[PDB]
RNA sequence: AAAAUG
RNA sequence: GCGGGGUGGAGCAGCCUGGUAGCUCGUCGGGCUCAUAACCCGAAGGUCGUCGGUUCAAAUCCGGCCCCCGCAACCA
RNA sequence: CGCAAGGUUAAAACUCAAAUGAAUUGACGGGGGCCCGCACAAGCGGUGGAGCAUGUGGUUUAAUUCGAAGCAACGCGAAGAACCUUACCUGGCCUUGACAUGCUGAGAACUUUCCAGAGAUGGAUUGGUGCCUUCGGGAACUCAGACACAGGUGCUGCAUGGCUGUCGUCAGCUCGUGUCGUGAGAUGUUGGGUUAAGUCCCGUAACGAGCGCAACCCUUGUCCUUAGUUACCAGCACCUCGGGUGGGCACUCUAAGGAGACUGCCGGUGACAAACCGGAGGAAGGUGGGGAUGACGUCAAGUCAUCAUGGCCCUUACGGCCAGGGCUACACACGUGCUACAAUGGUCGGUACAAAGGGUUGCCAAGCCGCGAGGUGGAGCUAAUCCCAUAAAACCGAUCGUAGUCCGGAUCGCAGUCUGCAACUCGACUGCGUGAAGUCGGAAUCGCUAGUAAUCGUGAAUCAGAAUGUCACGGUGAAUACGUU
């Protein structure tokens, strides 16, 4: 917006946990206002996750988000005649969206009985990084290099 | 583009209904029947007379008419044997009994229905409407009337094509929900078709 | 909204009105489950012994003042594009602009 | 960076 | 008689080295535009000249035939 | 004259009513500079692919009745086409006529229970001869004749009124007096800031004003006063444990009147101005949220078919009445929608919470009979009192295990319910069975910034019946915005 007057809200309604990730990935694994349907899902998962890895799952999560981050992101600026891209150091705030839009949408994609085992794998998957999320994330990552030449 | 009725907008906040009773499901279309026929009626026998408001009132099972005019003489003439023929008639159109009210305006130039009905009759009689808006506006501004427009529409004189005057003075805000505007429209069939009449008068502001 | 089409639906509102009671006693001992089938075909043939310019099906409400066939409310007796002209000028008790 | 005509 | 070939309506790939027929222009339909032209996207349309043989199997390998050429040549 | 290219001097016929210079207002530019808007960008969900609904173009037909045509036509006039609606076709039937006034004659309307006719219509048909009387007569109603007429949804929206769309809810558009210029014109209305705003401040040959902006109106969010039935139940008691009962004016609530929000207070910036950035308090803070409100004008924009109206047109018809048929046709194309392609799902069991509204030519309960749409029944209600009326998504447990399937429902066969004179053309639902395309959709394209998107259900209008459409109400409830190339 021209303005910029636009503030944003707050949300902060962990119900057991008490975290602040946690809501915003329920947010964004929210679909059409299934808050609940969110709730019992991902908390199925993190079940799977916390009889699966031995430590606590929060840890394993927020690690798991760690190498899912891209550092860099490439965006296409058009200099008048040709379709070049540009490689920026993305927004501090914006590392977890594309962390939770990209781990949420690579989830979404596997195939198996339900997604909540589906979050749970690439949960574990990202926790070191042998998913496609990571996969996604270190192609993206490789593209700046790939175009370091405009940078400036 | 196009303007809200200024009437109408203003009902309830400064303006009063012209039909002032109650109904239900089965009475409340044979009463706004009767209402619009009476009030066609009245206006079609006495366009002589100066006749603007048509004030309906209902009690139980009865019918009251207030009729707002500058000329009271003629339908008050040589004590009472117009307004009695008149309560028939009323009655022969309304079921119930009726009950008539004449009610003497003074400053008829102050009334948007008299002088937009002025304005189209001497339309009708080819005379240059811009003579006829100038006067009615310096009549009008002789006293009071805060502001005034007057708009006229068709093929003036008699061209084969149509156009739009309209002479302001004053202050006439359409805008401002206190001003009380008395609004009015009238048609003039001349020769070569209709004449449209449109009249806005300002008094005033209304304040608590 | 042609005269002679305004006349052929008064008309046709007197037709209908003026029986207003055959159709109700032969259509009751019709609907009525113990008639016997005689009294159910005599009470069929009385009534296509009448017109058809009787029903209210046949009867299609028109404006009081216009009888545009189409834009009609029945709270009033006016059509759609008489209602608002008479509305502006105050003559509807009780009828105003709404927001909300 | 492209863009002729009514 | 030397050399080359034959496939959508027209013109080229696919042969070679065996199993997969694609591309261009056209036709049709739809996009873009205030509209037209240009431009973009879909769809139909080719059992591959024919016969026989090889080959597990052939548009593909070999021959018979037919046609097309470049043909020298022929040219009332 | 020149080697050549060519140079220099220099006409006329014919043809047009202009060609031209400078300046002004607007418009435009692949000129420039500031600013704004879901305009991009950042996100979410779609259309275009499939099936069906609905409108339009085209073709056919006896007719597929008219109108609307970029944005600003295409779920549009139409808030309801089986007959009617209806304006079209076929056929039948009338001529001062279905309707108004003016002349003459006969008489009541009404009720006549029949016949022929698809029906308009034509012919019998017991009954009454009326009301009031200057008792002479007269009004009203039905029919017959005669003219002046009546009639038209017939054409012209490029002759009109009225009404409406659009630029655009963008911030602009003008006038008086004064001054400058020979004038068209210009200043006011430019400039520095600031604002959502031609809003405000300061300057300033301008000084003032009007229509716009803002405010007054409606609604939503806090509290107070009055109010307590049909609405409410904190306390007391009874209770058959239902505010059910006695009872109360506590509360919620309902509806009238008021208080409150005004950059008001504090800090900083600011030309010590307008204003901006913070803070406290406060339910609400910077026009709190939404609505109504649409300037001067533009598009010869739309409507003669809602209405009215200047002309023109037909009068045995382009005017009326009645039966059927069509507007729901069908090699194709386009717009707007509904349902899906599934596991954040489909089935089974019981389960908790809404708002809004409609109902005496009406809603239609209880009970009983039906798997079922429904039928008998008759209660209560002119309604905060009775009915419509059981919300749904949501939550818990069980099952299906990703398969064109316990998905998806089109299509079709058989048998039914209901309104309607009548469901073939051509209605809505119900029962059994059959079970398709569809594996998330190319070029291209759309909507949306907070109770928003997405998703779930409910109600009203039109209406005998007919809604995936229109209008309206609540449940759950996000992501994203660094920025203006
Ligand atoms: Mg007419
Ligand atoms: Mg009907
Ligand atoms: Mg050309
Ligand atoms: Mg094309
Ligand atoms: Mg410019
Ligand atoms: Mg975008
Ligand atoms: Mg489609
Ligand atoms: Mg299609
Ligand atoms: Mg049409
Ligand atoms: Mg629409
Ligand atoms: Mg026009
Ligand atoms: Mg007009
Ligand atoms: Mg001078
Ligand atoms: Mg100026
Ligand atoms: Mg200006
Ligand atoms: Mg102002
Ligand atoms: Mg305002
Ligand atoms: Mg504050
Ligand atoms: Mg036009
Ligand atoms: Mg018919
Ligand atoms: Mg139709
Ligand atoms: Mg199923």
């Amino acid at each position: 917006p021209r303005r910029r007057v636009a503030a944003k809200r707050e949300v902060l309604a962990d119900p057991k946990y008490g975290s602040q990730i946690l809501a915003k990935f329920m947010n964004h694994v929210m679909e059409s206002g299934k808050k609940a349907v969110a709730e019992r899902i991902v908390y199925g998962a993190l079940d799977k996750v916390k009889e699966r890895g031995k430590a606590d799952p929060l840890e394993t999560f927020e690690k798991a988000l760690d190498a899912i981050a891209p550092l860099v992101e490439v965006k296409s600026r058009r200099v008048g005649g040709a379709t070049y891209q540009v490689p920026v150091e993305v927004r501090p705030s914006r590392r977890n969206a594309l962390a939770m839009r990209w781990l949420v949408d690579f989830a979404r994609k596997r195939g198996e009985k339900s997604m909540a085992l589906r979050l749970a794998g690439e949960l574990l998957d990202a926790a070191e990084g042998k998913g496609a999320a990571v996969k996604k994330r270190e192609d993206v990552h490789r593209m700046a290099e790939a175009n370091k030449a405009f940078s400036h | 583009g196009q303007k809200v009725h200024p009437n109408g907008i203003r009902l309830g906040i400064v303006k009063e209904h012209t039909s002032v009773w109650y109904a239900d499901r089965k009475n409340y279309a044979d009463y706004l029947f009767a209402d619009l026929k009476v009030r066609e009626y009245l206006q079609d026998k006495l366009k002589s007379a100066s006749v603007s408001r048509i004030d309906i009132h209902r009690p139980a099972q009865t019918a009251r008419i207030t009729i707002h005019t500058a000329r009271p003489g003629i339908v008050i003439g040589k004590k009472g044997e117009d307004v009695e023929k008149l309560r028939q008639d009323l009655t022969k159109q309304m079921g119930v009994p009726v009950h008539i009210n004449i009610e003497e305006i003074r400053k008829p130039e102050l009334d948007a229905m008299l002088v937009a009905q002025s304005v189209a009759q001497q339309l009708e009689r080819r005379v240059m409407f811009r003579r006829a808006m100038k006067r009615a506006v310096q009549n009008a501004m002789r006293i009071g009337a805060k502001g005034i427009k007057i708009q006229v529409s068709g093929r003036l004189g008699g061209a084969e094509i149509a156009r739009t005057e309209w002479y302001r003075e004053g202050r006439v805000p359409l805008h401002t929900l206190r001003a009380d505007i008395d609004y009015a429209t009238y048609e003039a069939h001349t020769t070569y078709g209709v004449i449209g009449v449109k009249v806005w008068i300002f008094k005033g502001e209304v304040i608590g | 909204a042609k005269e002679s089409m305004k006349n052929r639906e008064l008309k046709r509102q007197l037709t209908v009105a003026k029986y207003a009671k055959k159709r109700a006693e032969l259509k009751a001992i019709i609907a009525n489950p113990n008639s016997s089938a005689e009294e159910r075909w005599n009470a069929q043939v009385a009534l296509q012994k009448q017109p058809r310019d009787a029903s209210a099906s046949r009867l299609r409400n028109r404006c009081r003042l216009t009888g545009r066939p189409h834009g009609f409310y029945r709270k009033f007796g006016l059509s759609r594009n008489k209602l608002r002209e008479a509305a502006m000028r105050g003559d509807v008790p009780g009828l105003v602009k709404a927001s909300w």
